[PDB]
RNA sequence: GAACAAUAGUAAGCACAAUCAUAGCACAUAAAAACGUUAGGUCAAGGUGUAGCUUAUGGGUUGGAAAGAAAUGGGCUACAUUUUCUACAUAAGAAUAUCCACCACACGAAAGUUUUUAUGAAACUAAAAACCAAAGGAGGAUUUAGCAGUAAAUCAAGAA
């Protein structure tokens, strides 16, 4: 090692646009901190779930508008029909417990 | 295939320049070796610049050729500390001012 | 009405709905008109700051970081260094109390 | 309707973690620096501590997209093994085949 | 016994398409693939989104075309445009068929914000590879 | 077909390398026949090789709840073809790669590396600072 | 409900077999493995039949857990000379449980205690040093696994 080596390295450093003045290994993290995309910002993170409200509401609309057809919702519906026709329904809010 | 065309790996620009095709001086050429370092392959004389840091590839191209021009312009500038050069820093063994020289002169003295 | 599949493709492409060939992944994104020396060299916004202080150590690491970053344009980097000016000058008391006079 | 209340709170954790993200990055820039004073770091400490803890990165949990299963999730497809296997076996998943060697 | 995606042996009368008559372990041996896209290759991205897209396209095509869908839906993805290929039974008159063709192409191009192309091939009765 | 000639000195390529990735072999074989026969007509003078295949294998638990002695093993194979073109122009490049790219199959992906020939930059020519 | 110098059996279907995969063969392994059995497992992957909850068996915030007197299954590391250290990759040098007052050392601390460092808003986590060097001296009834590139030993990689 030499002073010629230190000055050569500083030359390369300030030239290439890398870290110029000697720093700790610890502080260097902050370098890498702005050198990247932060974790919570990445599209592979915040865009993880497709919007469920979108598909759900869209297809339900398209259904009542008579375009899409949901056999699951028809099963459900028909079964709550035969559940309430029996007399066991879903109580109007506030009524069930105390009465 | 898919809705989006944006590819992260696109941006990377490489430059490969043979140092034999450059107008460099002895001093300029070897100060450049010591300056650039790892980007230099010593057997085939190929210099490689990988540029990333900018979003658009035009920018990685202009900054890579920028690095080229910059290293060439500062390879010819001799400064104060280059006269401070350690003999251990040498890529060569110069017969001048050597230890083998003083061993020879002492052996011939005796 | 359509005369051929090629007419289909042609119209989709004029409309900008079909993709552009031979594909460059950068098609449709101009990056604000910027060039590298607006990205790489951040000296412009390091003008106002104490020069020999450790604040330049911290801000040179911040700078060298925002330089290496393809993921952000000019604007947001500048907002970073500006928020840093605003916050560093926000507390005048801390900097002076710490044992170094800081501007 | 998101398939669970689980996926509800975690989605709100994705929005939030995107929102205070800049604050996080810039505060933790000073907080993790050695050269700067310890005094700016105690105050930066109270600062990221003050942020709502629903906006921090690590409070976020990776779940299967459709079936919400918290664990056994394949990172690349965001899908639980039950659903993955289901999809790939019908051949609805491209390129995925049964391994013999 | 391995129950993944299989059709059990009946009294021997159960009509079966070539598709459901082959166990998962046959995929790429005999069976082809239902969906085709770049995403699962060695160096590539966003397989997940092409998968979500696939799933919803299954749901959509089976709910939009009640009772007439013959065999499982073939998804192609090429140069950002999706070619949706469906083998469909003859039930409804051509009017409603083109209505729903245009309807689907429009709504799918516009939701997925990318050009969609729909190919329907009509078949007299469900194709039977085995039994019957 | 509108054609126009700009006075500017069109870009040269020493080696235009095209990587074609796939799952299946057959499609890449046929596509190879296609690119070869397309690059012969335009007198582009090309070669083709097969870069060795890469196989990824990962494992899932076979049952919904608990048997850990039982595992399903799933596989993804990526096969390669590489077209190597030498000594081509910029326009010849844009056309050939347009024709090759528009027709690219659905299961296959394509990665192109172009090594383009530049003489020297201006501030470097023969000044010294 | 079969006998091949054949006595009432013929039968497409589905297993096994055959082909595929292990980049050529052959083998091996991998895969495949019907019908049924064990009301075997899972309503916490998800979806639902039946019953229930609806100012609550619902939805949010905040803090709190996972302590060992034991008992045991599975592992890892050993108990040392086919060993231990450093060089190192496959000829080397030294150490070596009893001399004895060693200024203790031979193996064996993965455990503890200190200080760091990784990550993180939050160290209870993980890694590395220094110290410490304990049980352990090949283990009762009784048992696991393996027929070849296997066992055993040594090394790396990936998944989250
Ligand atoms: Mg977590
Ligand atoms: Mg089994
Ligand atoms: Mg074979
Ligand atoms: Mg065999
Ligand atoms: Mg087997
Ligand atoms: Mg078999
Ligand atoms: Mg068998
Ligand atoms: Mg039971
Ligand atoms: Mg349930
Ligand atoms: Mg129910
Ligand atoms: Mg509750
Ligand atoms: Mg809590
Ligand atoms: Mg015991
Ligand atoms: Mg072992
Ligand atoms: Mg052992
Ligand atoms: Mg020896
Ligand atoms: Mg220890
Ligand atoms: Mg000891
Ligand atoms: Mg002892
Ligand atoms: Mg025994
Ligand atoms: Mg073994």
């Amino acid at each position: 090692l030499s002073e010629y080596a230190v000055r050569m390295s500083r030359l390369s450093a300030r030239l290439f646009g890398e870290v110029a003045r000697p720093t700790d290994s610890k502080s260097m993290k902050v370098v890498k901190l702005f050198s990247e995309q932060p974790l919570a910002k990445r599209k592979e993170t915040y865009d993880w779930y497709p919007n469920h409200n979108t598909y759900f509401a869209l297809m339900g609309t398209l259904r009542f508008l008579g375009l899409y057809r949901d056999e699951h919702q028809d099963f459900r519906d028909e079964q709550l029909r035969l559940k309430k026709l029996r007399g066991k329904g879903k109580p109007r809010k506030g009524e069930g417990k105390r009465a | 295939a898919g809705p989006s065309i944006r590819n992260p790996k696109a941006r990377v620009v490489t430059l490969r320049v043979k140092l034999s095709s450059l107008n460099l001086d002895d001093h300029a050429k070897k100060k450049l070796i010591k300056l650039v370092g790892d980007r230099y392959c010593k057997s085939t004389d190929v210099l490689t610049i990988k540029t990333d840091r900018c979003p658009l590839k035009r920018q990685n191209y202009d900054y890579a050729v920028y690095l080229l021009t910059v290293l060439y312009h500062e390879s010819w500038k001799t400064e104060e500390w280059e006269k401070k050069k350690t003999e251990a820093d040498m890529e060569e063994y110069i017969w001048e001012n050597s230890t083998s020289e003083k061993n020879i002169l002492e052996t011939l003295l005796q | 009405p359509f005369q051929n599949g090629f007419e289909e493709m042609i119209q989709w492409t004029k409309e900008g709905k079909l993709w552009e060939f031979p594909i460059n992944n950068e098609a449709g994104f101009d990056d604000d008109g910027s060039e590298f020396h607006e990205h790489i060299f951040l000296d412009k916004y390091l003008q106002d700051f104490p020069k020999q202080g450790p604040i330049r150590h911290f801000m040179e690491l911040v700078t060298c970081g925002l330089s290496k970053n393809p993921y952000l344009s000019v604007k947001q980097k500048v907002e970073h260094i500006e928020w840093f000016r605003n916050y560093f000058n926000e507390k005048r008391v801390i900097l002076k109390e710490s044992g170094i006079q800081l501007n | 309707y998101y398939v669970d209340w689980k996926m509800l709170r975690d989605v709100k954790r994705r929005k939030m973690a995107y929102e205070y993200a800049d604050e996080r990055l810039r505060i933790n820039s000073l907080r993790k620096n050695t050269i700067l004073p310890k005094d700016l770091q105690e105050v930066a400490d109270e600062e990221i501590a003050s942020l709502p803890r629903d906006s921090c990165p690590v409070r976020i949990r990776n779940r299967c997209v459709m079936t919400s299963r918290p664990r056994g999730v394949k990172r690349r497809w965001r899908l639980s093994r039950i659903v993955f296997r289901h999809l790939a076996d019908h051949g609805q998943l491209s390129g995925v085949q049964r391994a013999m060697w | 016994k391995n129950r993944a995606a299989r059709v059990r042996v009946s009294k021997g009368d159960k009509p079966v398409t070539y598709e459901e008559a082959h166990a998962p372990h046959y995929i790429a041996h005999r069976k082809g693939w239902l969906s085709l896209h770049t995403g699962n290759l060695d160096g590539e991205d966003h397989a997940a989104e092409r998968t979500v897209e696939d799933v919803f396209l299954r749901k959509f095509m089976l709910g939009t075309f009640p009772g007439c869908l013959a065999d499982q839906l073939v998804l192609k993805r090429r140069a950002n445009q999706l070619e949706i290929c469906a083998l469909v039974l003859r039930q409804l008159p051509p009017h409603k068929f083109y209505f729903l063709v245009g309807y689907s192409e429009t709504l799918l191009s516009h939701f997925y914000k990318c050009p969609v192309h729909l190919h329907l091939q009509t078949v007299p009765s469900k194709v039977v590879y085995k039994y019957i | 077909p509108e054609i126009t000639i700009s006075d500017e000195p069109d870009t040269l390529y020493k080696r235009l390398s095209v990587l074609v990735k796939g799952h299946d072999k057959a499609v890449l074989d046929s596509y190879e026949y296609f690119a070869v026969l397309a690059a012969k007509e335009l007198g582009i003078s090309i070669k083709v090789h097969e870069p060795p295949r890469k196989i990824e294998r990962f494992t899932l638990l076979k049952s919904v709840h608990i048997f850990k002695k039982h595992r399903v093993q799933y596989e993804m194979r990526t096969l390669y073809r590489c077209l190597e073109l030498e000594h081509l122009t910029g326009s010849t490049a844009d056309v050939y790669l347009e024709y090759i790219q528009r027709n690219l199959p659905e299961g296959v992906a394509m990665e192109v590396t172009k090594t383009k020939l530049e003489q020297l930059p201006e501030h470097i020519r023969k000044p010294i600072w």
